[PDB]
């Protein structure tokens, strides 16, 4: 039940950029539980509240 | 966990017949027809579950 | 006379294209300045711009 300290382990974290227009293929998806994410700069909470 | 079928689903058994070569907006698309409606889907996308 | 109005300080042959102007300048075939797009995750085939 207890928040987590340690860095956790977490699935790999591939990122789709889809733009205007693109051709989707899924050949050699992974299988295993997976991360899709669409931006790049997703570490946007910055400013620390001490 | 094995993810159970939804409600909606219809069982199909594969088999090469299933799938062709077809005309679909100027490309050879993979068409699968539905074996039950007998319609014919060249997109992986908006084929029935 | 001259005094009654400046005419905006501008030539009665500069005010006379300037009202052309104005039909040029709101012809829609130059208002290729587009306002707002729809995102919409679809198919791409048999492309039409319109």
């Amino acid at each position: 039940d207890d928040v987590g300290i340690m860095q956790q382990k977490k699935p790999p974290t591939v990122v789709q950029s889809r733009t205007d227009v693109f051709n989707e293929q899924f050949a050699n998806e992974a299988l295993h539980p997976t991360t899709k994410v669409i931006f790049n700069g997703l570490d946007v909470n910055t400013e620390v509240q001490p | 966990f094995v993810p159970d079928v939804p409600e909606g689903y219809v069982a199909v058994q594969y088999a090469h017949r299933l799938f062709s070569s077809s005309l679909a907006n100027k490309r050879n698309r993979v068409t699968y027809t539905h074996p039950p409606t007998g319609m014919a889907y060249p997109s992986p996308t908006g084929r029935p579950h | 006379e001259a005094f009654r109005w400046s005419r905006y300080f501008l030539d009665e042959l500069q005010l006379r294209r300037l009202s052309v102007g104005l039909r040029l300048i709101t012809n829609p075939r130059i208002a290729r300045r587009f306002n707002g797009v729809r995102i919409m995750y679809l198919t791409d085939d048999d492309p039409d711009p319109d």
